[PDB]
């Protein structure tokens, strides 16, 4: 079981961006996928969750428009479309799996993408 | 946003996306559900 | 009659027509469908009050509910639609009397 | 809503020492709480899954417990390779909420 | 019974009601020619 | 059902009821009708936008 992410995204603030995770090991269809945002040293904040099998999304109340989930079953891939970016949004975003128990204690993750929303 | 509509036109459909004509389609290109209750009434066969 | 009933609420017509319990909308002269996910009966909570303090004289017109997809997943809010359907959006407000 | 109040922002201790972090919930949860650890250079790990439940990858030097609104994690034989943030986590109602984080460090510079 | 949760349907799948189907008229009926008959055994 | 469907769009109900393809409206408790003129299929243009 593994989740592959880009290490970082050096994308200018303003125009929206895309992020992906590739699943491996387990059955990508039969487990929930959650997503958590955390800046540098901040208390990590759960940004949303999604059922790949059905496509039913659930956004943290402050992330309807900041982000938008997506799932491609074909490539075992989960996607975020990050809209309305800011400089501080540069942060580590983790895609994680929960068991069949939707308790979502988040056993296995990926390395997480340290998005760098910047023009440097 | 997200606008996409099919409209009945001639014998088929015309499909628009985002308020711009996209293309035509035949009736066969769409799965057809049925609001009909089947009644397979046969007939007394001839007998001699 | 079936043509002019599906324009009122496509959900019921589409569900009774396809065979499953689907959610549908109308894209002009066709119906776009999507299968609905079942939820176990014992995992629902009906909130006691339908009123909304931040909107005096307005109230939710059908009960507020909370539920969990899996037997032990998190608790998610919704609103009780017709025929056991849970809308995910708390917007069916009426001016209450 | 549900709010996690994590008792200490940091907790430093000499090598082989004994510590006990804890935190509080803003509404009763019925022992549906988890405890994580995250070092700066890794995805956070799992220590407790259920208000009192150890699992693989965490020896007895870690131990979790709690009830009602107060839950805690007692740590034994603190080492130089346990310095990290420690996280309360709830899984009773969306939105899911994480703890602020307790800095478990050493008694050295 | 059960509850159901329903996602908002994307335009991915499309269905249409089956159009009215023709169904034949009654059989034309047999041409009966009257007569006067005598049956012999 | 037929009474309460004709109030939604009288065109379809009136056409399927009379037999022809007519255009109708409601004058209270009655329907006023008028025959519709056919147009050949090949003589239509759909504007793009």
């Amino acid at each position: 079981v593994q989740l592959q992410q880009p290490g970082a995204e050096l994308v200018k603030p303003g125009a929206s961006v895309k992020l992906s995770c590739k699943a491996s090991g387990y059955t990508f269809t039969s487990y929930w996928i959650h997503w958590v945002k955390q800046g540098p040293g901040q208390g990590l904040e759960w940004i949303g969750m999604i059922h790949p099998n059905s496509g039913i999304t659930h956004y943290n109340e402050k992330f309807k428009t900041k982000a938008t989930l997506t799932v491609d079953k074909s490539s075992s891939t989960a996607y975020m479309q990050l809209s309305s970016l800011t400089s501080e949004d540069s942060a580590v975003c983790y895609c994680a799996r929960g068991s069949s128990s939707g308790s979502a204690w988040f056993a296995y993750w990926g390395q997480g993408t340290l998005v760098t929303v910047s023009a440097a | 946003v997200g606008h996409r509509r099919y409209f009945t036109f001639g014998g088929g459909y015309v499909y628009f996306e985002e308020y711009a004509y996209s293309h035509q389609l035949s009736r066969a290109d769409i799965t057809t559900v049925s609001t009909f209750i089947d009644l397979n009434i046969t007939m007394l066969e001839d007998h001699e | 009659l079936w043509n002019e009933a599906r324009k009122l609420n496509p959900n019921a017509i589409a569900s009774v027509t396809v065979g499953r319990r689907v959610s549908a909308r109308m894209l002009g002269d066709v119906m776009a469908v999507s299968t609905c996910v079942p939820v176990a009966a014992d995992n629902v909570i009906v909130q006691n009050s339908m009123r909304i303090s931040s909107r005096p004289g307005a109230c939710y017109s059908r009960p507020l509910v909370s539920f969990r997809y899996e037997d032990q997943g998190p608790l998610v809010e919704g609103q009780l639609g017709e025929n056991n359907e849970l809308r995910l959006t708390r917007d069916a407000i009426e001016p209450c009397t | 809503d549900i709010q996690m109040t994590q008792s200490s922002s940091y907790l430093s201790e000499s090598l082989g020492g004994r510590v006990t972090i804890t935190c509080k919930a803003s509404d009763h949860i019925n022992n549906w709480l988890a405890w994580y650890q995250q070092k700066p250079g890794n995805a956070p790990r799992l220590l407790i899954s259920g208000a009192t439940s150890l699992e693989t990858g965490v020896p007895s030097r870690f131990s979790g417990s709690g009830s009602g609104k107060d839950y805690t994690l007692s740590i034994t034989s603190l080492q130089t390779e346990d310095v990290a943030t420690y996280y309360c986590q709830q899984y009773w109602s969306s939105p899911l909420t994480f703890g602020a984080g307790t800095k478990l460090e050493l008694k050295r510079a | 019974a059960n509850f159901y949760v329903c996602p908002p349907p994307t335009g991915a799948t499309v269905v249409q009601f089956e159009q009215p189907r023709r169904c034949p008229t009654r059989p034309e009926g047999q041409n009966y020619t009257e007569g006067i008959a005598v049956v012999f055994k």
